């Protein structure tokens, strides 16, 4: 179990750690989060009490370094930093725990929710989508645009998701125009899976990461990316059986976790109705269809 | 974006554009089988591709063999249309290729956009105009070449005959759409108007009769009357 120490909490803020969240009052004696499960990526995220605008946060893996949060009064945000002196870090954390100045990552032992949302998400792939090689953790916020959005403006601060575009020469073979547009199996299996992602695990990893950025930061381009990667699978007549079964599980836990009250802005009616009721895979996503119909029948 | 009454003169500026109408590509007769079921029999069709500024009509004849062994023919027909328009564009010299293609039915937008991905600078647009180009097969010489075709074939026409020697392309397009609207509303009546006077003939190289300017004004009035006539017959007004 690892720990992320907070130098202090000088400004009132709602702090998220994965799917959990809690309020910290201005100058409250808060020194961080302990008992963070090893083996998963994690995200620690922030919304200031005085300007709920700009949710922001950090994707990190405690196996890759000792990380802490310190508020920067010049840039006005809580910043993740790496402590390279391991003894200084262990000493600091031990003091914080002994004085019980830390919240405990509150994992119920029956609960696989975080694993199920991050099964295929790997820090190394996050760091290619979010380019800032001098840090081992990755900053994301509500306003960051994607490389595709910038085509349709600062490149250093972009989300470099894999560009998916159904009406593009990449998606459509000359002489198979109708075939490739109505059945996207070529684009999914040869172009994307074999060509770019190399395997379905990496594809699912980017899909899951896009969803989590959409949910935790309200990042619109991430939501677009998540729906495009769903739609590409659902619009393909030939998909490996293990990918369909895994997609159904992935989406089930995403729909389960989504705040009921954000469904109107995080779910695209067209895509979900097409995917569940018109697409080639309309009968292949049994768990997802059942939770969607019982939780968000309005959208359908 | 879409083409409508506000930007209507755009059709007659000097940027090359084509209308594409697919309403006569997939054509069938519906009949009873010996068992008393219903079946269709395809008949030849055509793509109606028109430059509204010059009158040039690229009539691609769609022979029934192109449907043999194919499923979902109404969907295929839109993609076949897009395939043939793309082939036409690729066959033209660069300086003759259109800058815009206006499809008369919104269902042609994605098929044509996909077939034209190689031409990112050609705009593919819909229109809110209700144009009567489905009535092209009421023009006898067009219907004749389509029905006689035994193989795929492209035939070129000027749908304005020699009108542009005397009138502008705005006026010529207006005459064409009035004639086609009449033929669509009451084909028999419209053809009687056009051909009742045996002294006015159709030149071998033309589609329409050789009316004088004064005769066109009469013909045009007779077509408006017909359209108003049928409107009252239809609605009891
Ligand atoms: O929290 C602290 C201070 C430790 C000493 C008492 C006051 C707080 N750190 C300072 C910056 C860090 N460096 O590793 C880690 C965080």
């Amino acid at each position: 179990m690892n720990t992320v120490p907070f130098t202090s909490a000088p400004i009132e803020v709602t702090i998220g750690i994965d799917q959990y969240s809690f309020n910290v009052k201005e100058n409250q004696p808060f020194h961080g989060i302990k008992d963070i499960p090893i083996g998963h990526v994690h995200v620690i995220h922030f919304q200031h009490a005085d300007n709920s605008s700009m949710r922001y946060g950090y994707w990190f893996d405690c196996r890759m370094g000792n990380f802490y949060i310190q508020y920067d009064p010049k840039d006005g945000l809580y910043k993740m930093m790496e402590e390279r002196d391991g003894a200084k870090f262990e000493n600091i954390v031990h003091n914080f725990k002994e004085r019980q100045m830390m919240v405990s990552y509150p994992k119920i032992d029956e609960d696989d929710t975080w694993y199920n949302l991050t099964e295929f998400v790997q820090m190394d792939k996050i760091r290619k989508i979010v380019r800032k090689d001098e840090n081992q953790f990755s900053y994301v916020d509500s306003s960051m645009t994607t490389v595709q959005e910038n085509e349709l403006s600062d490149p250093a601060h972009s989300l470099n998701y894999t560009v998916i575009n159904f009406k593009s020469r990449e998606a459509i073979r000359p002489g198979h125009e109708m075939e490739d547009f109505l059945d996207k199996s070529y684009y999914l299996n040869t172009v994307m899976l074999q060509g770019i992602f190399k395997n379905s695990s990496n594809y699912f990893g980017e899909l899951q990461f896009a969803f989590l950025n959409a949910m935790f930061f309200g990042n619109y381009g991430s939501s677009l990316q998540w729906h495009a990667m769903i739609e590409l699978i659902c619009s393909s007549a030939t998909v490996p059986k293990h990918m369909l079964d895994k997609l159904d599980e992935i989406l089930y836990y995403q729909i389960k976790t989504l705040p009921e009250q954000y469904s109107d802005i995080l779910l695209n009616e067209r895509v979900w109705n097409i995917c569940l009721y018109s697409s080639f895979q309309k009968n292949s996503l049994h768990n997802t269809e059942k939770i969607m119909e019982n939780k968000y029948p309005e959208l359908l | 974006g879409a083409m409508n009454s506000s930007n209507y003169a755009e059709l007659f500026n000097n940027d090359i554009k084509l209308f594409v109408d697919d309403t006569n590509v997939y054509r069938v007769t519906v009949h009873k089988t010996f068992e008393g079921n219903v079946a269709t029999k395809a008949i030849n069709g055509c793509i109606f591709t028109l430059n509204p500024k010059t009158g040039h009509l690229f009539l691609k004849i769609i022979h029934t063999s192109v449907w043999a062994g194919q499923k979902r023919l109404s969907q295929l027909a839109k993609w076949k249309t897009a395939e043939e328009v793309s082939a036409l564009v690729r066959s033209l010299p660069k300086e003759e290729q259109p800058k815009q293609i206006i499809v008369t039915r919104k269902a042609m937008l994605d098929p044509l956009e996909v077939h034209m991905l190689d031409f990112p600078n050609i705009a593919i647009r819909p229109t809110e105009l209700r144009l009567p180009f489905s009535a092209a097969m009421s023009i006898d010489k067009l219907s004749d070449v389509v029905m006689k075709a035994t193989e795929p074939q492209m035939v070129l026409f000027n749908i304005y005959d020699d009108w542009l020697d005397r009138i502008s392309s705005y006026t010529a397009f207006s005459r064409l759409t009035l004639l086609l609207r009449a033929l669509k509303t009451n084909e028999e009546s419209a053809k009687m108007i056009l051909l009742s006077d045996p002294t006015i003939t159709i030149k071998s190289y033309h589609l329409w009769p050789s009316f004088t300017d004064e005769q066109w004004i009469t013909i045009e009035s007779q077509m408006r009357d017909l359209i108003l006539t049928e409107y009252g017959r239809k609605y009891n007004v």
